[PDB]
């Protein structure tokens, strides 16, 4: 039965590494742990909405998954207001039962059904050190995953569209019509610089690239889907990588640790695919609110902005960037790369300009900055809002600092698990992952260093 | 025999629990200090020696229970049950600090019993006593911390309360008041500590990561034998492994067991050192150079002057509550900070 | 192996489940009638949450003298806590 | 003076990197 | 066959009973409004 | 093969130092890293770390001794911008933004990685068991955290730690000040780690040096009784594992040799990743406990517990932090 | 020390009138001004505009006089600056504007006593910790 260490080899901490080689135990305990993950989204969601209050803010009520399919442009109107809550009801609840759907085929396969499945079928039956088999598979899952991005793609352009935040009139749910299939557009983001102003692949803020690198994206994924069932590994790729199950997983675990990274990224930085009505504003956001904030309150005193002279000589509230750029004081000059609907209206050729400053700024422009600036992404694990020094008054951390934490933490065990496993898997293909052979130690039949 | 002979030879039985001579000394001071820490942090309140709630009963958590040491006004009294400042009243000497000079005294007895437990056991069993040895390190640590350091004070309202946050506290007021970051002999023994926690790691890993191939399961913790008269590991296979990884490798476990023995308790002792110095304020406070440039230049500015500021602002934001003996009402004009913050 | 029974054998027998369900559960309610009744508030001498200071007062009752430090809480005591 | 003792006792420290490293006792199997 | 009441009996309730104790005490704490 | 015969001494292991591929991407950057090191730590002119055109001086040169001396980060004018040497019109304005901070910093972090993976390389030759660079990834997930994470979370390679003694204090209590790191619970199991480490390491010495068995007179050292490459053990793990057993009790001492080494291995690690990962959680944030006004008395009074203490000294390092770089009431980064 | 209704005893309105409120309302302002006022109004002080305060005295000597239950949730129905010459419904919450911040929504006569009861009674329970900002932590 595989299931004691005597038969199997491996202790009860490491009791999964007994399904390496049993095709249906495996194929089980994946189709339970996906009924999991769907049973998390399903029962979170429904959770979630018992306890959301419409008039309040997303970002203060801890939702992380409303927010998502309000990006999706269900159940929002014009900015960001709640217009209907039961879109988020039908998606908990169609991930509750599929998920019961998926726990059941995973009970089947792990406790019922075949331990093996290649006397069963040759086409579900799988061997590690089949390449062909290998990449048939993967070729089935590149054309899902294009499948799944043809979908948002679909949503986007004939479901109803997507929650725009740089939507003309202030965010709205728009239809994009126009997705920029231009490869230099597309692929000049692939190519950017990760640090300051560049930002990456972090920094698309428009829905038109969005949905553009998502056609491309689906497109490429179902031509490499077909392409490896076609195709068999060359000689240099099969010389190149190990063959095995272990080895495989841990190419999966580096490649999901740099996902969970770009994702941390992706969540802190950017508003655009993360609305700052949903997810509330970035840490830059807040700090670029707080000094906008001042410099209303202080120019309907009467202060003439673009003169004062803070402390240390530089402009109290409007300096220039290393490169030229008017833009706010303070501390908030590291920010200045930040761009945000409701900041961009006092933004000129040179940067901000001080006429639009001085009478241009509208009612809603400050609400928003205020609001920002007081729900800034900083709080405490007891989810106490402000800085450390701050006294229990108000509950909230923001959506923001809770995703990039936690997908932080993921990303990190997921690249030592990576390298866990890449280790073992190289050792394991070598024969020695379970210690060194006494009679024929590699070391005593070197030469000595000195 | 002997009423000593039969006692000796009852003390010395093998059991679940060795008591031995030690243990007359261990098992009571031993328990009840921690008994003492869990009664204070769950019902006594630090109120009229500080004015602090700091137990679970006031509702505080786990994180900021303490048995606070007792108001400065008592000095260095011992606050015995039976003494003149309680005198046999439990729930004033509860009131007044009584259970941190109970924890203190009766935790320094239950180390000098666990060290004579050490040598005991260590006698008993025919080892060499090297772990009494490097168990004279944290009692160093806690002599001159909990005993030595406020008797060079004023009283023993400034040595640490038992608790998290309560050390915590002392963490931050030394860094404060007496800039023990910059002492020499506490960066010793961050470098013993942290060197003692490195060690551990790369020898357990070096050691899990050579081990011979003696049994057949994939789990390797099985294929050990308790008796075996051979190695488990490779020391060749290691040594050149360090040897071209880092360049310096040991070749001696002797000398590796005994190195491991040595840094965590030389960085501990050269910290209770630093501790000693600190009890007399004699501290590591200032680099006078510095200071008289940075007086007569006020464009020269290092991470120490500004490290020198923040200590101002320490001292200066925190002494009226944790000092309340000292009544010190600072106005809000005389505070330090900069602008805007 | 020191002649004492395994404390598996102890804690899965029917004996120390017939002793135990009847010891543990009457000290889990003597602590919390200990608690409940507001005994260990006159035991050990902790203030009430209406007993930190006199309805008026923001200063706080810290003892400043060595021995007449139980007469300054007798006194703090006394007024109205 | 001070500059240049922390220089040269800096400088002492990576000379005895380099002899320890290559001019060490070779360990020899026994 | 083995005695009942031993030095680690002695040990092992000299921990647990005031363990027990207080666990209800602080349950009972938990209910404490001010 | 010139080719084949590269490869060949690459991957060699008769190489007194093993070099590996990790090891052609290690070295140069591992050096270019220490050379600006040691010239920036003597020479370098002073840093205006906050933007705020008021240098800080931190090399030996202009003031400063081996405690206060620093490499001082990168300008708070230049945030997370990439600021190599090229993109300053000259050397005196790159080093008066903190160029050589930026230069160390993404040079080290480089060649720690691949000091990483050539742990593995070399632990592969020689047909050992590869986790050694598992145990390495701590210390390294700590400095990517402190070097790389801390800034980026915070929007500016100026809040990343100093290269320096005295920096590193500045850094640790304006991190207290802004975070709470003390009531974290990621940095408590971090120093959980590190005081275990010493401990266990202190602890593993003293009974393996206890239980050595006699192979020498009173004369000579005792570590003349062990010879390299011995096939048998130097030491009895049945008397330190019979002392160790009737020191707390039998079942809490390890018998298994590889069990005891594996949690040796295992403790400070995990407690040195937990750490690791709490900066990483306080550079976006997510900070320590925030006990402060817990507790009320029942009039509403405010009852002050030692968490109140630890906030009042957070406040004195609060306002006086970067004491001319803020203009408005929230240091929101 | 209670929440006697002494210390819940605040005034009603400027002619002298005062109000005793049930500890009930009190709690129930806290968790209102929590839920609606505390984000920018925590422990008494203005977040978005420090020199301006939730002060017992500061609202005396505001124009209307806001120390009072019918000022204060005046205030909360038409907002004004404190010379009172400009409304600013627009960038402040209020009834009237509950289309811009709807957490004043549904907020009935009753809630705004309440809150505006909270805001009247916190100085006299925390001293110079209300409106004092950092300093008095
Ligand atoms: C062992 C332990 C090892 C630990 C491994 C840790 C390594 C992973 C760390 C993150 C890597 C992914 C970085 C990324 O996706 O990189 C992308 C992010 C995004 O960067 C930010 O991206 C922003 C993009 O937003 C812009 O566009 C947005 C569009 O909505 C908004 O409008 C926003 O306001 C606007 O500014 C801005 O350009 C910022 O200036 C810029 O710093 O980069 C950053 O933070 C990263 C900064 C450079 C890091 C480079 C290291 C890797 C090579
Ligand atoms: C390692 C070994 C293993 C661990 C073993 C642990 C065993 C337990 C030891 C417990 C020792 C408690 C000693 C208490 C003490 O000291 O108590 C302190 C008292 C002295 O009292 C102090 O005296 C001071 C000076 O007073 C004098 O000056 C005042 C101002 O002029 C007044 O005039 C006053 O009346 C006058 O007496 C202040 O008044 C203080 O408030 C008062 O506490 O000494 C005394 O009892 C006796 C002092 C003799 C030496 C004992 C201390 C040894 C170490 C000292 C370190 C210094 C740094
Ligand atoms: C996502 C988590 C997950 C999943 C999917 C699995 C799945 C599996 N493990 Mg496993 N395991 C896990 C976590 C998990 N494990 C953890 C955390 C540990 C460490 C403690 C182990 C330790 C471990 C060992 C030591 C072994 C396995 C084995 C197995 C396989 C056979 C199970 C078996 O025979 O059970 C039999 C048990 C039962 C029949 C008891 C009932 C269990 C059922 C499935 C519970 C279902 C509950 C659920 C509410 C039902 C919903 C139904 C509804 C949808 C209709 C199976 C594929 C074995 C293996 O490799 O097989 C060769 C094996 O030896 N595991
Ligand atoms: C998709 C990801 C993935 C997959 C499929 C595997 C699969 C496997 N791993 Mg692996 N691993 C991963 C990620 C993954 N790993 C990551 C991210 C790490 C880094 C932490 C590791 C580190 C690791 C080690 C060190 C080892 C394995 C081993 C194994 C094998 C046996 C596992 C087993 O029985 O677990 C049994 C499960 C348990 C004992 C439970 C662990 C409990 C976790 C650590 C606590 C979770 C805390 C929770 C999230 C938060 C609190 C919850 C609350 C209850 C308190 C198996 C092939 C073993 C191996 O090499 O076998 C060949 C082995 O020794 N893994
Ligand atoms: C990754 C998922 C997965 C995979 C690879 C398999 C694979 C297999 N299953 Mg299995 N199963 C699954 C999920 C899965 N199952 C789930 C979720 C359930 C619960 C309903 C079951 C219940 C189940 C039973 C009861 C039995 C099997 C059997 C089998 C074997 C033969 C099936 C066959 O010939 O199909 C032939 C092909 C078809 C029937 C076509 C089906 C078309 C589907 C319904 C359309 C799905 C659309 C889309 C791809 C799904 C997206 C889902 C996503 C949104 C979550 C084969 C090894 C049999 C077996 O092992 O017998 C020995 C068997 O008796 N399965
Ligand atoms: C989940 C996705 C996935 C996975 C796992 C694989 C897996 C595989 N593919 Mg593949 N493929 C995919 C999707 C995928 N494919 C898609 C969508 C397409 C269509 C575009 C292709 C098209 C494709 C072709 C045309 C070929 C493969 C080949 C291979 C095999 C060798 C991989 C290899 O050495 O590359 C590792 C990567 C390299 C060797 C490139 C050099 C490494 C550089 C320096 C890395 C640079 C990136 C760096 C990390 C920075 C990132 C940012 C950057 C993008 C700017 C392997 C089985 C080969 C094969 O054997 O075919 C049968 C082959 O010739 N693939
Ligand atoms: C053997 C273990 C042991 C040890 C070493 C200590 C040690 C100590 N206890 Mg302690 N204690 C113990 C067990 C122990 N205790 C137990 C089991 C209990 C529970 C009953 C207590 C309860 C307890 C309380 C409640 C208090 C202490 C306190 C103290 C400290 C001061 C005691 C003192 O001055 O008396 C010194 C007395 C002696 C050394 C005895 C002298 C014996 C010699 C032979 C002389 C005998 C003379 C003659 C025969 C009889 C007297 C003559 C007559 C005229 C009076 C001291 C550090 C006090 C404390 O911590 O203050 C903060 C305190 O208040 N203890
Ligand atoms: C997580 C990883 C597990 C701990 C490893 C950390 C140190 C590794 C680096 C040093 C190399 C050390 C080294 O080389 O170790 C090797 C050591 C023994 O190797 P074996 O080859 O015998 O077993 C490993 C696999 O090959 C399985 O057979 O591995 C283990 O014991 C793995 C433990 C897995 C047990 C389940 C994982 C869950 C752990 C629970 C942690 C709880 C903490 C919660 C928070 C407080
Ligand atoms: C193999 C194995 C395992 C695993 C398992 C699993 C993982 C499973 C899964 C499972 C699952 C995954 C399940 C699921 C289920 C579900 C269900 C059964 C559901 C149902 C639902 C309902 C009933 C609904 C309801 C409702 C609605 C309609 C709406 C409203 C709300 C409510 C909720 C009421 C373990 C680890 C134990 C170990 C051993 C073996
Ligand atoms: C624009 C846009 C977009 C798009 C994007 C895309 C289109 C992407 C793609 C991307 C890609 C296309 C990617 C790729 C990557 C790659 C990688 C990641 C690689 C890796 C590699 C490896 C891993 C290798 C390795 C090696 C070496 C180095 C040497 C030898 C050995 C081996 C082989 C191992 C989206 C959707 C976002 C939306 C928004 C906008
Ligand atoms: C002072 C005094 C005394 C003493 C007493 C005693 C000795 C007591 C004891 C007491 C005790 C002896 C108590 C106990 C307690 C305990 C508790 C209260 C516990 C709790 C626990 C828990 C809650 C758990 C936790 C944990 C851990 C730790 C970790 C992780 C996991 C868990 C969560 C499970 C005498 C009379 C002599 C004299 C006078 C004075
Ligand atoms: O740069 Mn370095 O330390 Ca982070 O918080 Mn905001 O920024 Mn500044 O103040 Mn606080
Ligand atoms: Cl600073
Ligand atoms: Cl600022
Ligand atoms: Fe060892």
């Amino acid at each position: 039965t595989n299931r004691d260490q005597e038969s199997s080899g491996f202790a009860w901490w490491a009791g999964n590494a007994r399904l390496i080689n049993l095709s249906g135990k495996l194929l089980g305990a994946h189709v339970a742990h996906a009924g999991l993950i769907v049973f998390w989204a399903g029962a979170m969601t429904l959770f979630e909405l018992a306890h959301f209050i419409p008039e309040k803010p997303m970002y203060e009520q801890g939702l992380i998954l409303i927010p998502h399919i309000a990006t999706l442009g269900w159940g929002v109107g014009p900015g960001g207001e709640v217009v209907d809550t039961f879109p988020f009801f039908v998606v908990g609840v169609v991930h509750l039962i599929s998920s019961a759907v998926l726990g059941f085929g995973g009970v089947y396969h792990a406790i019922r059904g075949p331990e093996t499945l290649e006397e069963y079928s040759s086409f579900f039956g799988y061997d590690w050190k089949d390449k062909n088999k290998m990449t048939t598979i993967l070729g089935f899952h590149l054309i899902v995953l294009g499948i799944g991005a043809l979908l948002l793609v679909a949503k986007a352009m004939f479901f109803g569209g997507l929650y725009d935040t740089w939507a003309p009139g202030g965010g709205d749910v728009r239809v994009i019509t126009n997705p920029t299939l231009d490869p230099r557009v597309i692929f000049g983001y692939l190519l950017k610089s990760p640090f300051g102003g560049e930002g990456w692949i972090v920094s698309v803020n428009n829905l038109e690239d969005v949905v553009g690198g998502h056609i491309w994206i689906g497109l490429i994924c179902i031509a490499g889907g077909i392409w490896h069932i076609l195709t068999t590994p060359f000689g240099w790729a099969r010389r190149a990588f190990i063959w095995s199950g272990e080895a495989y997983l841990s190419y999966s675990l580096g490649a999901l640790s740099m996902m969970g990274f770009i994702a941390t990224c992706f969540v802190w930085f950017n508003n655009t695919v993360y609305p700052s009505e949903f997810y509330g504003p970035t840490g830059p956001e807040a700090s670029q609110a707080q000094a906008m904030t001042f410099l209303i309150r202080d120019q309907k005193l009467g202060a003439n902005v673009g003169s004062a002279q803070g402390p240390t000589g530089l402009g109290k509230y409007l300096m220039r960037s290393p490169t030229g750029e008017i833009i706010f004081g303070g501390e908030t000059m590291r920010f200045w790369d930040f761009r945000g609907p409701w900041l961009e209206p006092l933004r000129g050729p040179n940067g901000l300009d001080l006429n639009k400053i001085k009478n241009d700024i509208q009612p809603w422009q400050e609400r928003r900055a205020a609001e920002y600036m007081t729900h800034a992404p900083l709080g405490s694990l007891n989810s106490v809002g402000g800085v450390a020094t701050e006294i229990n008054s108000v509950n909230f951390v923001s959506p923001r600092s809770w995703l990039a934490t936690s997908h932080f933490v993921l990303a990190f065990f997921f690249l030592v698990g990576h390298l866990w496993h890449a280790g073992r898997a190289r050792a394991a293909a070598a024969g020695f992952e379970k210690g060194i052979d006494r009679e024929s130690e590699p070391v005593l039949s070197m030469p000595s260093l000195d | 025999r002997g009423w000593f002979d039969i006692l000796d030879d009852w003390l010395k039985r093998d059991r679940f629990v060795f008591v031995g001579w030690s243990g007359i000394l261990l098992f009571p001071c031993a328990y009840l200090a921690l008994g003492g820490w869990l009664t204070g942090t769950t019902f006594v309140t630090s109120w009229y020696t500080h004015g602090l709630a700091s137990s679970y009963l006031e509702g505080c958590n786990f994180l900021t229970v303490a048995v606070s040491t007792p108001a400065n006004s008592m000095g260095h009294s011992l606050l015995l049950l039976w003494g003149p400042e309680a005198q046999g009243d439990f729930t004033r000497w509860c009131q007044l600090g009584g259970l941190w000079t109970f924890i203190a005294l009766h935790g320094a007895f239950g180390l000098i019993g666990f060290m004579l437990r050490q040598f005991e056991i260590a006698r008993l069993v025919g080892v060499r006593p090297y772990n009494a040895i490097a168990f004279s390190a944290p009692i160093a640590v806690f002599v001159s911390v909990f005993l030595i350091y406020p008797l060079g004070q004023s009283s023993w309202f400034f040595a640490p309360s038992f608790g998290v946050a309560a050390i915590f506290r002392f963490l931050l007021f030394f860094q404060g008041f007496h800039n023990w970051t910059l002492n020499p002999f506490h960066m010793m023994g961050v470098a013993g500590v942290l060197g003692g926690a490195l060690l551990c790691a790369i020898h357990g890993a070096t050691v899990e990561n050579t081990l011979f191939q003696d049994g057949e399961g994939a789990s390797t913790f099985r294929a050990f034998n308790p008796t075996q008269a051979e190695e488990t590991y490779s020391m060749v296979t290691a040594n050149r492994f360090w040897s071209q990884i880092f360049g310096i490798a040991f070749s001696n476990k002797r000398w590796l067991h005994f190195f491991m023995l040595f840094v965590p308790v030389t960085g501990l002792w050269m910290s209770a050192i630093g501790v000693v110095g600190l009890a007399l304020n004699l501290r590591s406070y200032d680099f006078i150079s510095q200071e008289i440039r940075a007086a007569e230049d006020p464009e020269f500015e290092t991470f120490y002057t500004k490290n020198l500021l923040l200590n101002e602002g320490i001292r200066a934001w925190m002494a009226p509550q944790d000092q309340p003996h000292e009544n010190f009402v600072f106005p809000e004009e005389v505070l330090p900070r900069g602008n805007a913050l | 192996t020191t002649g004492e029974r395994p404390f598996s054998d102890i804690i899965t027998s029917v004996r120390y489940w017939v002793i135990h369900s009847i010891t543990i559960p009457a000290l889990f309610i003597a602590g919390w009638l200990f608690v409940s009744t507001g005994l260990a508030y006159d035991v050990f001498g902790t203030p009430r949450p209406d007993s930190y200071y006199a309805q008026e007062q923001r200063s706080i009752p810290l003892v400043t003298d060595r021995f007449e430090a139980k007469q300054q809480v007798e006194t703090f005591l006394e007024q109205l806590k | 003076m001070e500059t240049i003792t922390y220089v040269f006792i800096f400088a002492c420290i990576i000379a005895l990197f380099f002899f320890a490293i290559f001019f060490r006792e070779p360990p020899r199997i026994t | 066959s083995y005695p009942i009441f031993t030095v680690r009996w002695v040990a092992v309730h000299t921990l647990a009973v005031p363990t027990i104790f207080f666990l209800g005490a602080i349950a009972a704490m938990q209910f404490i409004q001010r | 093969n010139l080719w084949e015969r590269f490869c060949n001494w690459v991957t060699s292991t008769d190489n007194r130092l093993y070099v590996g591929w990790f090891g052609v991407i290690m070295i140069p950057t591992l050096l270019a890293a220490t050379i600006c090191f040691v010239i920036a730590f003597i020479a370098a002119p002073p840093v205006d770390i906050d933007g705020i055109r008021e240098p800080v001086s931190g090399s030996l040169l202009y003031g400063n001794n081996i405690i206060t001396g620093a490499v001082v980060p990168s300008s708070n004018a230049i945030g997370l911008h990439f600021y190599p040497i090229w993109e300053a019109a000259s050397l005196d304005e790159w080093l008066y933004n903190g160029g050589p901070y930026q230069l160390i910093i993404f040079h080290f972090l480089l060649g720690a990685s691949c000091y990483m993976g050539r742990q593995w390389e070399l632990s592969y030759r020689l047909g050992m068991r590869p986790w050694i660079c598992v145990a390495y990834s701590a210390p390294l997930a700590s400095a990517f955290a402190v070097f790389l994470i801390y800034p980026i979370g915070q929007g500016s390679f100026s809040d990343g730690m100093p290269l320096g003694i005295s920096g590193t204090f500045n850094f640790m209590i304006v991190f207290q000040a802004e975070h709470n790191i003390l009531m974290h619970p990621f940095h408590q199991l971090g120093v959980a780690g590190v005081f275990g480490g010493a401990l266990f390491c202190a602890m593993h010495g003293s009974l393996v040096t206890s239980s050595l068995i006699r192979e020498t007179t009173e004369t000579e050292s005792a570590n003349y009784g062990y010879k390299f490459g011995q096939e048998e053990e130097t030491y009895n793990i049945v008397a330190a594992h019979g002392y160790f057993g009737r020191l707390i009790f039998q079942y809490a001492s390890f018998n298994n040799s590889r069990s005891l080494h594996f949690f040796l291995a295992a403790w400070p690690v995990v407690g040195v990743w937990f750490t690791a990962l709490g900066i990483s959680t306080m550079a976006f944030n997510l900070n320590g406990f925030n006990f402060n006004h817990s507790v009320i008395d029942a009039k509403g009074n405010v009852i002050n517990t030692w968490a109140d203490i630890i906030n009042r000294a957070n406040l004195g390092m609060e306002v006086m932090h970067e004491r001319n770089a803020h203009n408005f009431p929230l240091d929101l980064a | 020390a209670e929440l006697t209704p002494e210390v819940l005893t605040v005034p009603l309105n400027s002619e002298g009138k005062t109000i005793t409120l049930t500890e009930k309302q009190y709690l129930e302002g806290k968790r209102l001004f929590q839920y609606a006022c505390a984000s920018c109004h925590v422990g008494g002080i203005t977040k978005t505009n420090p020199s301006l305060d939730l002060r017992t005295e500061t609202l005396a000597l505001a124009t209307p006089p806001r120390d009072n239950i019918e000022g204060l949730v005046d205030y909360m129905k038409n907002p004004t600056t404190y010379d009172g010459e400009q409304e600013i419904a627009e960038v402040h919450p209020s009834l009237r504007s509950a289309d811009i911040f709807p957490k004043m929504r549904n907020l009935t006569e009753k809630d705004l006593v309440a809150i505006a009861g909270h805001i009247l009674v916190e100085p006299k329970i925390l001293g110079d910790k209300w409106g004092g900002g950092k300093v008095y932590y």
